Parts: C-alpha cells; structure tokens; sequence
RNA sequence: GAUGAUCAGGUUGAUAGGUCUGAGGUGGAAGUGUGGCGACACAUGGAGCUGACAGAUACUAAUCGAUCGAGGACUUAAC
RNA sequence: UGGCACCCGGCUCAUCGCAUCCUGGGGCUUAGUCGGUCCCAAGGGUUGGGCUGUUCGCCCAUUAAAGCGGUACGCGAGCUGGGUUCAGAACGUCGUGAGACAGUUCGGUCCCUAUCCGUCGCGGGCGCAGGAAAUUUGAGAGGAGCUGUCCUUAGUACGAGAGGACCGGGAUGGACGCACCGCUGGUGUACCAGUUGUUCUGCCAAGGGCAUCGCUGGGUAGCUAUGUGCGGACGG
RNA sequence: AAGGAACUCGGCAAAAUGACCCCGUAACUUCGGGAGAAGGGGUGCUCUGUUAGGAGAGAGCCGCAGUGAAUAGGCCCAGGCGACUGUUUAGCAAAAACACAGGUCUCUGCGAAGCCGUAAGGCGAAGUAUAGGGGCUGACGCCUGCGCAACGAUCUGGGCACUGUCUCAACGAGAGACUCGGUGAAAUUAUAGUACCUGUGAAGAUGCAGGUUACCCGCGACAGGACGGAAAGACCCCGUGGAGCUUUACUGCAGCC
RNA sequence: AUGAGUAGCGAAAGAGGGGUGAGAAUCCCCUCCACCGAAUGCCUAAGGUUUCCUGAGGAAGGCUCGUCCGCUCAGGGUUAGU
RNA sequence: UCUACCCAUGUCCAGGGUGAAGUUCAGGUAACACUGAAUGGAGGCCCGAACCCACGCACGUUGAAAAGUGCGGGGAUGAGGU
C-alpha cells in the first residue's frame, strides 16, 4: 500500500508530539565527584556517595 | 475413542472377523464413541460360508478400547485392543459365545445377556 | 451393492434424445453370454418408432448352441438379430444389406419424391465394455476410435463418416440408475462393464464358483492342476502359494474373463 | 551464470586492433571519422 | 525461569563456563548488567562445592572449570585455587559471596555495564 | 506484560538471589573390598544428582536525593 | 426475394429479510396413537461420506430438522485455475488457397513494507469550582436464548378389541459456551539414566567437545485437551 | 494421546525402506532378461584359541534397543502412448513432440546429379551405382491391421507400509517482529480542519440534502473502502495504419525450351 | 519535501585480562573456546596494473564505530647460459 | 569474448556390480549345436561420488541474485563434459 496523499505540516507536527527524551536521574556528587547518576558510581572516581570504587 | 473408518475386531462366533464403522448413533453431530455405545458397521472380513457375509451392514456394541472408562471412585480401566459384539435391535447376542474379558459398564446399560455369556468380567 | 452411475451417463441420455431426429437406423449391441440381462430397458424406453437390429458381439467366447437358440428366440420374438465377432470380421459383411432392406421403404419413397439416394445414418448403443468402438474401427478399417480393456474409455459421442455410404454415431455405455435383481448385477459384474473398484469381488467369485459347480462340473474338475469339488472355496484358493487369504479371488476372476476355461454362457 | 563479457587481450587486438582496421577500406574510413571528431583514443 | 541471553543452549553453557572460571582467577570482572545477574547463581554453587571438599565434589567441579594457569609462580590451576585458598576464605560466611556493582553504559551500543567481584 | 500499564516490596524487611531443611523426578553415585580366567555381579546405601515448587535464615543487592502537589470565583434564597 | 416474438465452484469469517424446515401458541379436517390443511410468530438450531464434470445426477447412513433467499461468485492489497484462459503437441468436421469450428485430450509464472477513514486491544493530556485515598448508584451497551431419550402419572383418556395419549413431576444425554490443572494424557533444548564414532584433560579409572537436543527410556514448574467443574432452570 | 486418507481435483507435502552376509524367488519373454522380483534369518562384549591356519563351531554377560550416532532402494497389480540410449521452446510447456537403427520411391556414367557464388573458385570427393543427392515412413514377430518382452521424472486407474494431510489442534528451539544505542531509503502525493444511515446525482458519495452519533494526541494488530498502487491492459472495435500470406489480379526479370 | 526517524544494515561463536589513545564491543598482545579440512589448505593460469613493504592521517569511502584498512600522503621494492 | 554448428590440437571421469564373443576340459557323439567346469572381460549395460543438467515442493519477488537458495531427482566410457 502506498500513501494516497501527502501529509500536511500540521499533521506531522501533531504526530511528533510524544517523540521526545526524558531528563535523567540527578543525585549528589560522590566523594566530591561530578553529579553522579542514581544507584551508580561517581564520574570522578567511581564513588558511591563517597564510597569510591574502580 | 472409536470414530468413522476405525477397524475393530469381533469377539463372537458369528463368522465376521473384522468390521469398519460407518456412523455413530445418538446425536446430531456426535463423532466419538466409548465403551458401552452402539455403532453401525460394515463387515470387511468373513468366511465364504457362514451366518454373516462380507459387505453386510450390521450394528454392534463396543466392549474393549485402548482408552477405557473413568469410574466414579477414581479407578481407571484399559485394554489392549478394540472389540465389538454384533447385536440385534433388541440388544441380544447374534452369536453364541463371547471371547475374552468384558468391561463391567455394559451391565449398567441393560446388556445383561452379553455380560452373562462373558467368561470373565472386569 | 452395485450403484455405479456417473454424470456422463446422465448426459448421454440427454444428448441422444436431443439428436434423435437425424438417426435413420439403430444398432443395439448386446453381449452373447448374457443376452437377456445385458439389455437396457431405460434406453429402450427412449428408443421407439425406430427400426433396430440386435447384435451379439464377443460371440467367440460363448457356446454356439445357446447363442443360436437365443438368436432364434429374438427372431421369432419380432426383432432381427445377428451374431458377430468384432475382433475378426465374421458376420460384419451381412449388416449393410440388412440395413438397406430395412430402410428400403423410406429410400424408395424419397427416390420417387425426386432426390438422389444418400448415406445411411446409424447410431450404435449399448452397455459399456462391449465392442461399441472396436466394431466401428473394423467397419471403417481406419482405427479411429479409442479402445481399452476396461469400462468407461470413451466419454463423448462422435460422428464417423465411413465413405459415402455410412454415417455412424458412437456413444459411451449407459447403465440404469438403480438395479433391481441382484443376479443380473452379479452377471454384469462378472462380464465386466463395471469399474470393479466399486463392487465386492468376493461375492462375484462365490457366484462364479457356484455357477461352475452347478453347470460345468467337468470344467471345474480340470480347473488348473487340481481335481476336487469340496463344499467351500478355500480348497481351490490355496493351490499355489503368509499367503493371500482371499486375494486369490482376483485370480479366480482374472482367468475366467480371459477364457482360460473353455467357452461357456450364463444365459 | 556466464556474463557476456569474458575479457581476453589477444582477441581484442586481433579484432578491434589498429592493423585490423588498417587492413580493409571500411576500417580506414572508421579511422578517418574518428580522426575528424578528434577522439583522444582511436582503434584499440 | 532463566535468561536466554540471545544464544543457543550450547553457546550459553560455553559462556557460563568461560565466565565462571575467568572470575575465579581475576576475582573481579566487568561485563553487562543482564549478563552478570545470570552469573551469580553458578559461582556460588561452585564455591559451595569447593567448601564441601571431598573427592566426589572435586570431580564434580572438574566438569565445569576450564584449564587455565591462574597463578604462575607456584603453578596452580583454577581448580586448585578454588579448592585451596577460596574455601578457606569463606569458611564461616553462609550465603552470598558475590557483589554486583552497576555503572554507566558504553559508547558502542549503550549497554549498561556492571562490575561483579567476590566479597 | 510487545513497550507503556497493573500488582507485590524498598533495611521496623522476607521482593529477588544465595544457604539449610523438605516435596516431586530419576533409579542404586565416586572410592574401597569380596566372587569370577574375563565380560561382569554383590556390599558399604531408597545411594548420588536435582531448572522453574514450598518453610526457615538479612549472608549479597533494594543508599542517596530529586520533582510535583490547596488556602477554596459570582448571584440569589433559607442563618 | 417466407412468416412475426422478443431489446465459476471450494476454504476462513459473517450479517440481514420471512415468502417457516424443527421447536412454541391456535383454529381446524381429525377416535387416541396419528396424520393433512390453514392462520400468529425470525429467539435459537438447521450432517458426515462413496461414485461423480455433483446435473439438468446417482446412492449410503444418521438427525427434532437436514428452509428459501439478499449483501458487485457476500468475501483474491484474506487463500485456492480447482472451471474459465495464451504461446508446444496429437487426432477430428467444414473449405477451391491464403483458413474456419472449438469436437475431444496431455503440459503450462503476477506482485504490494498500510498514508486516510474503518474495526480489535493498550497508554499519555486536560476537564468536572479546594486538594487527595477508597467504596459505589446506574442513564446506556453487549452476552446468553437449542433440543432428544427414559421412569412415574397409569395402559390411567380412550378404543368392543387390537392398539394408545399426555404436559404436571423426576432422572439422564447430544451440540455449544465459560473457567481450571486435584485426576487421565501431551510438550517440557541449564532435570535424571543407557549407548555408537572420534578427539581432548601426560596413562588406567573418571570426565569435557561435535555428530538434528548425536540417538534412545522417563520427566517437576509453566502452557494445555482428548481431562475435570458449572451454565442456558424458571418466574413477573 | 485415540483413529489412520475420514483432507483433497489428485496420498501434493511429510512419514516409512535403505548397510553387510545366509536361505528363497512368479506370470511373461525378442531366451539376453524380469531380479537387489516378492518373502524369511543373523550382527553387541568375554573365554575357548598362534582359533583350523584369521576362523567356524561352542559356552557365557549386559540394555527397552546391538550396521545402538551420520551417510546408503519403499513395494506389488491393470490399461493407453512411444520400441530402446539420446534432443528440444537460455528465462512458463521435457512430452505422446524431434532424432534414431531398419524399410521404400526417385535422380545421377563422372568436368556426375545437387548446392555457394555475377564470374573466377569450391563442397560432393580425390569418392565412382555394394557410391552419392532429394522425398515418405520409422525396432522385430504375425496381416498389408494384430502382438508392451525390456525401457519412461510419460498419462490414467487400484492394493500394502506409513504417517499432523485432518477429526481438532497443543507445546518446544532458532532467524524476524517488539524496547534501547549508531546509521538511515522507496513506490505514491491538486489543497484538505478527512464520521454513520436512508435518499439524490452520467447511473456505485469522507466532500450534496435530512437526521443520528462523536473530548485532544499517540503505540501494537486486521485488511471492508478510497472503482487503492505498478506493469498504460490480463481485451472488444477501429484504423479507407503497417507487416506477413494466397491467387483463374495485373506487369516486371529468374531460369529452362 | 511526504511516506519517516519507518523498512533495511547482505548466511556463520565468541569470553576475559593487559596496551595504546583526547576518545575503544570493532585496533594490537595473551589465554581458553569454536568452524573448514576432496577445503574455508598450497601453487600458478586467464584477467587486473601498485592494490606489495615501511613511516605518518583522521575530510571523504568502510551499510555502525574506529587509534585500523585493498582509503589519503611520502619514501622503497621485481636481478636468469639451464 | 554470450549462445548455434563446424575445423586443428590438449585435457577429465572416486568406488562397487552383471558376465558376451573367443579359448581349454569335456556327458553327447563317430564329432557336433547342445551340459556343466575353468579362463576371458564385451556393453550408446546397472548402483553411485567429482562434473553436467534442470522433473517436484517451499522461500524470495522495491530479492543475497535483472533466473538464485534448501531438500528430493536424471546422465555419469559416451550420439560424453571442458
Ligand atoms: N474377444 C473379443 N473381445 C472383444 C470383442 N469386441 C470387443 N472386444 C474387446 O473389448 C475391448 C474394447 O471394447 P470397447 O468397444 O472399447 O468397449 P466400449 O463399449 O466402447 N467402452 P466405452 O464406450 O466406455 O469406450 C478390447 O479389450 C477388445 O479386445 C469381441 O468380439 N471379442
């Protein structure tokens, strides 16, 4: 099956309503790290709220 | 579970040694039969001379089946072959002898003569 | 029992009725071994107000005396009859003069009416597995029709112009829709004319054996390398050998139609 | 499946070569036409 | 139910046998999170086998441990290390011996990685 | 349960894994003795092994924190 | 150089009409047993095969019954040349030559990622005069609706007799539907055993890899029917 | 599980036989075959045992199962057609169509007859009527039509084995589908803010009239409609449109007399 | 431009530890595992004409990534009386 | 340079079956043709790999491919393939 007619700009913009991303989980810097992710390591030194690992 | 085109084997001394079912009586769209039912069959193997002849259409009662019957108290029965006895419309044995064991269910279906003639009833 | 009656048989009757006017003369083929049972009342009811001749094909396989007696019975009945062997022309020469004598009345009426005499139009009709096409091929010397050793070969009627003298119409065999007398059905099945995959061969063999014991006890005695006449069938069956319990029935019916025995007739 | 072009250097020079063209008159006409157009490559 | 890991049974068993003997030598490894969660069930069973110690148990673990050098100087393979100086470490600790430690995804395909180590 | 969704839980806790007892399944483990020339049989022993099923037990993971979310409009009748 | 009328079968899914096949209620014409005929009624139901081109078609055996029709053959971007229907071949009939008829037969290629409206499921917003957590009424809508035997009534109503109702009770089937794995079975590729060939752990004994899970005998949880439980009863 | 062709135009497809030895083999026949016809029996390991010289016989021991896995023929009847082995529409038709061995008719005395070329020059052939061109049939046994022995991916019919073809479906494995990270096209397309029912209309309405329903936006599925899309079509006329073909239609140049 | 962030990414077993690097599932090294083996082995035709070796590179080409390449720059390489 | 036919020169075909002519001994004879035994190895012979075809079904049909793949099938010392 091929499209019967082209789709206007309005319909396309209305279809793309739910096509977006999500703001991630933001937590505290572990062991003065840099703003690590929830239930994960610090970007600086792999720290768990100050519990460094790896 | 006997149905159309299922070959049984007679267990009486009438002259027919194997039959093939044609229809199962007792319902609009009934397709299966069990121990104690009545079927219409055609004779497929018989001696050239005897009481019954090849190609004749008769009716018979099932007495043995690979899958038996679930009794009330939870007990099950099962045989190793499917066998039938040719009867008349008045429920009497067309032949004179019954060979092999016979299921007890026949007794509750008022098949008293066949049960009486049977050697051993389980 | 025996019920064989396909749809082409039904269409043949309608075609014959729809093309009845053109027919001048009718040939009705009848097997010699069973002259009375081989007749077809169903097609005879349609066929009236038309001259016809009875033909007895396969006359070599039947006893001469009984065939001649049946010929007399047809002759004094009020119908012309003849005995013919299709495979080798025996009586084929004496049918054109008979047709001419029969149709001479209309021929002379037309001649005095002021037209040139024309070709004789004949229609061949009969039960299957009789020489309905071999006779045509012999008469035309051309081998134009298809023939086989089983019933139901041809399927459509066809015109064959034999010279400037004959116009023959062929026709597939026709059987009545329902049999009434089981002995006639048994005889027909024995002689062929039935597909043989619709009937019970064991009953046919039993009928053959009992007829033989009743009529040709000596021919049953000679049989094929065994000499006994017991009460049952299993004595002869297990002559030459798990062996086939009763498939030998086919053997019993195999040779008889090929005339392993001598000539016989069932009448 | 075998495609129609199966390369071979000898047959190419024997059929479409310079000397084959120069052998006959029509080949010389072909060379003259290709010279007139100005094609960088002529013959084969 | 067990995870399938997107492979046939034979290859799944091969991966499990490879990883469970790579962990015993190294004592901490880095894999994907869904592949390290399916691994914690086998290492602890092997550790219990090592803690049993009798000959019948040792021949049971010999069918699930590959032949690798492990320590170099004293020439002891994976099985000897498992039965020698690991069953002695976990002598009074009954239960879990492993720790699963999540971290971020990786550049190539965005799969979430994790580190699994002995306790 | 396609993904969202729904439901059971988040250290005053039995949500999942492991461990210890079971239930079912299979059918007499390795080792060592004895008998036989040998293939093999017997004892130690309803033995050994056991994915998804039960009951106990915080041994390992369910830390942090972040975001959202009211102060009750107008008129007329009975206070 | 006549006469005078007319202008594709099968599969999977269904839905509607009544001009009613069965079941319900009636007059009747018909001892009862029955049967025939004519009204009112569309809720449900309305079969498996053999020969066969299913035809101007035969038969077999059941059932309370094996109704007639409309929807672009109802239905090919859902499936089947299986008829129709092509280029290769035999026979045919007509023809003065280029050809005419199909009269019989054998073989013989179409595809499509769903844009919009439609149907079947599942979510995200906001609204509902304060924010929330539960429990709910019911304007409306959909589902179900079928029948057979046997015992009593008592052979009593009847019928000289032979023969025989019957809808009030009571049991028990057929088909269909909804659930579930305690029983009988099925599968059950990270469960347990037997065994062939070859290769590997230095060798014996113990084991691993590959050969459709290498092949065989069993099989827990889960999912299941051919297994089990229940339903359509009335009543206003 | 139970049944075993009940499906269907049709056993299409799938299932079933298969290896090594030892017994046993029909009708028919062109006497070569048919024929591996059809049907039965046995295979593991140990000892006896340089086993006689690698047995064979004997004794024993295990499992449900002994060519223990992979690879190895399904079989039997009856009719047409063609004798057989072979060749054909590359890319719809592998056949009963073509060829074939044999038979028969006709021309040719050698610069042969036939062909290719305007001619020179060649093939036939360096060959000579038991040898060469051109037609028609198509083995060989019985007649001036009748025989199927052997062969066939041939066309019709039947019977065994065996089974998910089905009564009636149920689980399990793998690659897609689905979610996430990377990269990222196509046919189609007048603008569209694109309901339903009875009517009307070039005659088959999301767009017209009357009425009934319907809060805004998405994701996974189905295929009733947009006379859905692409080969302009999967075909009936017409081209006082072509090409081809046949002459008691004419007129030219070929050859021969 | 729409279809749309949709179909596809062209048969197949990899796992872990080190190293380089601004950046590593894809590059290099090590250890296990796995497939072909009458070839998925080696040697030399037709054909191609710099694709061969070493050092640098991250525009474009590799159906993703790339510190890598049959890609881009520089250099170098093919010895016959048999 | 693809395909049709022809000309001159090379090259390829794992294994296993059946057993013609001829020859020798010899019942038979006076010797045959015919018995058997031994030897012998013919065939547009048989089963079947490499090789060459293309009969059935399924998939693919904006394909891996502008004629392919998978499982079965025919010929396979010759009127052969290259
Ligand atoms: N012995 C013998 N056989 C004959 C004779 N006539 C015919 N046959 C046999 O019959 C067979 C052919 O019969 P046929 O005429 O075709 O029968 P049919 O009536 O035409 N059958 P259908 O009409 O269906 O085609 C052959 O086997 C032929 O040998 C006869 O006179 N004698």
């Amino acid at each position: 099956a091929v499209p019967f007619r082209r789709t206007s700009k309005m319909k396309k913009r209305l279809r793309r309503t739910h096509f977006k991303l999500n703001v991630p989980g933001m937590t505290e810097c572990p062991s003065c790290g840099e703003m690590k992710l929830s239930h994960r390591v610090c970007k600086a030194c792999g720290s768990y709220n100050g519990k460094d690992i790896n | 579970m006997i149905q159309q085109e299922t070959r049984l084997k007679v267990a009486d001394n009438s002259g027919a040694r194997e039959v093939l079912t044609i229809k199962v009586l007792g319902g609009s769209g009934r397709k299966t039969a069990n121990i104690g039912d009545v079927i219409v069959c055609t004779v497929k193997q018989a001696t050239p001379g005897g009481v019954v002849k090849k190609g004749e259409v008769v009716k018979a009662v099932i007495v043995r089946t690979k899958s038996g019957a679930r009794r009330s108290d939870g007990s099950y029965i099962s045989f190793d072959e499917n066998a039938c006895v040719i009867i008349r419309d008045d429920k009497s044995p067309r032949g004179t002898r019954i060979f092999g064991p016979v299921a007890r269910e026949l007794r509750e279906n008022n098949f008293m003569k066949i049960v009486s003639l049977a050697p051993e009833v389980i | 029992t025996i019920q064989w009656f396909p749809g082409h048989m039904a269409k043949a009757r309608r075609e014959v009725t729809e093309k009845l006017k053109l027919i001048d003369i009718v040939y009705e083929l009848v097997d010699a071994r069973i002259p009375m049972s081989s007749r077809n009342p169903m097609i005879e009811d349609i066929l009236k107000n038309k001259p016809r001749i009875m033909l007895l094909n396969k006359a070599d396989k039947a006893d001469a005396a009984v065939t001649q007696q049946w010929k007399e019975h047809f002759e004094n009945q009020g119908i012309r009859s003849l005995s013919i062997n299709s495979v080798n022309g025996q009586g084929l020469n004496q049918i054109v003069p008979a047709s001419k004598e029969i149709l001479q009345e209309k021929f002379d009426r037309m001649r005095a009416k002021g037209v040139k005499p024309r070709a004789i139009r004949a229609l061949i009709i009969g039960i299957p597995n009789v020489g309905k096409s071999t006779l045509i091929n012999r008469l035309a010397k051309k081998n134009i029709a298809k023939t086989g050793d089983r019933p139901g070969i041809t399927t459509s009627q066809q015109w064959v112009k034999v010279g400037k003298e004959l116009e023959l119409l062929d026709t597939p065999g026709i059987l009545w829709p329902k049999f009434e007398d089981e002995l006639v059905g048994l005889r027909l099945a024995v002689t062929g004319a039935i597909k043989d995959s619709i009937i019970n061969l064991q009953d046919v063999a039993v009928f053959g054996l009992r007829f033989l014991e009743e009529h040709y006890p000596e021919r049953l005695k000679e049989r094929y390398g065994l000499d006994e006449i017991p009460e049952d069938i299993a004595e002869l069956f297990d002559a030459i050998g798990l062996i086939n319990y009763d498939k030998t029935t086919e053997v019993i019916i195999r040779d008889i139609r090929t005339e392993k025995f001598g000539r016989l007739s069932f009448e | 499946m075998k495609r129609t072009f199966q390369p071979n250097n000898r047959k190419r020079s024997k059929v479409h070569g310079f000397r084959s063209r120069m052998s006959s008159k029509n080949g010389r006409l072909v060379l003259a036409r290709r010279r007139r157009k100005g094609r960088k490559v002529l013959s084969a | 139910s067990y995870r399938k890991l997107g492979r046939t049974s034979a290859q799944r068993k091969a991966m499990l046998r490879d990883l469970t003997t790579d962990l015993i030598i190294n004592e901490r490894i880095e894999t994907t999170e869904t592949r390290a969660k399916e691994l914690r069930s086998v290492v602890e069973k092997m550790i219990t086998l090592g803690k049993r110690g009798d000959l019948h148990a040792r021949r049971q673990a010999a069918a699930y441990i590959r032949n690798e050098v492990a320590n170099e100087e004293n020439n002891q393979d994976a099985l000897q290390k498992l039965f020698s100086d690991i069953a002695t470490r976990y002598e009074e600790r009954q239960g879990g011996y492993t720790r699963i430690m999540k971290l971020g995804p990786r550049r190539g395909d965005g799969a979430p990685m994790a580190i699994i180590e002995l306790v």
